[PDB]
């Protein structure tokens, strides 16, 4: 109901939505455009990783998950910066940002 | 409150 209707933005519907991706999924099907019980991509993006940084999307020590919230978000600095930091994965990180380049 | 736990 709230997926097509785009309501009740801040219940996460956790009974479904249990992955992460599930979440992204169901919070970019409430994202509205131009003021209760609605949300944008610009507080959805600043909303994600201004309360919940890194520390909370890479407490399982799995770096793509995170960088997967930031690039699906349109974040793409902050997703390269931040996935250039693991020395494991530096190459991925310059080419994503040589093709955003 | 959302999840952590990526699709696997």
């Amino acid at each position: 109901y709230c997926i097509i209707g785009r309501c009740d933005v801040t219940d996460n519907q956790s009974e479904v939505a249990d992955k992460t991706e599930d979440y992204l999924w169901l919070k970019l099907n409430q994202v509205c455009f131009d003021p209760q019980d609605r949300l944008t991509l610009s507080q959805f993006q600043k909303q994600l990783l201004e309360d919940y940084g890194e520390s909370h999307f890479t407490v399982n020590q799995q770096p793509f998950l995170y960088f997967q919230v930031l690039f699906l978000t349109a974040q793409f600095e902050a997703a390269v910066a931040f996935l250039f930091r693991m020395e494991r994965l530096r190459c991925h990180a310059v080419h994503v940002a040589l093709v955003l380049f | 409150a959302p999840p952590v736990r990526s699709i696997y």
